[PDB]
């Protein structure tokens, strides 16, 4: 017996592992492509996602990669200092279909699974077996776990990314992955696996408006400016 | 390191079910 | 650890064969 | 379609490893419950043995025990300094039974599959989780693979171990893994992957006779014994 509710929802769950030849490495889970929930450097770790404990399968695939990279970095490409890979995962039921990016200072390369296409872009050199990838069978192995695990954080992150969910001051600040974008009529970006803030200054300069629009689609303005640092959600437009 | 421990112990229990499930 | 990555390498192999095969 | 010549050999592949918590570390492959062929501390192979590269899912299978080991020395038991496993794994048809046997400096532990029996003396703390060992699903996986590429050597190993196939001079040596024992009317003992020696001498003593029994089931005399170091095979009795 399974889960109606988890089978019926679809998303893309996005692993990527940076590794550099002087010590450097980063990886991160990422949900319904955008920004990263979980992140190694005891992971850090977003509020509305689940237990360290309960993301163990996903932790050692992400570990397996670290290796692979470096085991590339030390057997060949030696003028390549960064190898980069990104696995986007999309869940459509009980199959998953993972298609594989990889990055080096020199070459990129993609590859999906049905079309089973190779697109290699770069003066660099790789190999069209390690463009495909490995240990995908992890996940493709733990579907009704991965989804049954991840169901409430995929979606709550959803209805928080919502207009009625972000707070413009134009500091705009949403607590939600979903990416979004501030424009005036100097920007400061940044992150964190629970809050995304984008600042937008202006020496002197009135703009008298401030727009904003997110990846799920919807747009945004807060009008008229104040002299103090109040909070509001934005405006439909 | 125990986080690779505790995915054997997991994979251990999906052979032995899958078997079973035949 | 190419002998890990060798073992991954065959686990995908068992895991697309043992699909195929129901 | 299998191999019936691979299905019909039955035989036990014995895989131990050793751990001090000083550092030291010893995991071996054995067959028919004889001598070590394989020995880790690139690994020792015998050389009517597969290649390295052809015994890769036993090499992993070794290396997470050690990973294991070191791990319970680590989160536990601080008197004990040295602890140890076997899994004695019979092989019938395309059916494998493992046998875990642990051994800490305080406490015996014995657990067989069917019976399900865990056997527990000494006055040490163990838990009865981890005697059943773990990993096993490897081998139980890998059962078609495993057999073939073994099955050469486990029949070759016996035809080796053979009374026309000792070479008396006392200083018994057969060069194969199934152990012998060498009886006088001072001993040393010893072993390598390749060749099994035991040398028994006497000062000035007169004897007349030299026994030597296999673990087959063979028995054996070389009379009468000469002034020079001369190569003869074992005399039947
Ligand atoms: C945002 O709007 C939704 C309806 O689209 C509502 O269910 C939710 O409670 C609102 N949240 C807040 C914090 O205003
Ligand atoms: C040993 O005896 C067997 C028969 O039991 C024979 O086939 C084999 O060739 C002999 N080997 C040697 C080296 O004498």
């Amino acid at each position: 017996i399974v889960n109606p509710d988890d089978l019926q929802l679809t998303f893309t769950m996005e692993f990527e592992v940076t590794v550099t030849r002087d010590g450097f490495h980063k990886r991160t889970i990422s949900v319904d492509n955008g920004r990263p929930v979980v992140v190694w450097d005891d992971p850090k770790i977003c509020k509305i996602c689940p237990a360290v404990n309960s993301i163990n399968t996903e932790n050692i695939f992400l570990d397996i990669q670290k290796m692979r990279l470096n085991n590339l970095l030390a057997q060949g490409l030696w003028d390549i200092q960064r190898i980069c890979v990104r696995y986007v995962c999309l869940f459509l039921g009980f199959d998953v279909v993972c298609d594989v990016y990889h990055t080096t200072d020199r070459v990129r390369a993609a590859y999906t699974r049905q079309t089973g296409k190779i697109d290699i872009q770069g003066s660099g050199t790789f190999s069209t077996s390690d463009a495909k990838g490995i240990g995908t069978y992890m996940i493709e192995s733990n579907v009704r776990e991965i989804k049954n695990k991840w169901r409430p954080t995929v979606q709550k992150l959803k209805q928080l990314g919502y207009m009625n969910e972000t707070e413009v001051e134009c500091v705009v600040t949403s607590r939600s992955n979903v990416p979004f974008t501030v424009e005036l009529s100097i920007v400061t970006e940044e992150s964190t696996v629970d809050c995304q803030t984008v600042t937008v200054k202006a020496p002197g300069s009135h703009a008298q408006r401030c727009y904003v629009t997110s990846s799920l689609g919807w747009k945004g303005v807060v009008t008229p400016p104040s002299q103090y640092r109040t909070k509001r959600a934005p405006v439909n437009i | 390191s125990m986080e690779l421990l505790e995915y054997i112990k997991r994979e251990q229990e999906r052979w032995d079910s899958e078997t079973k499930s035949v």
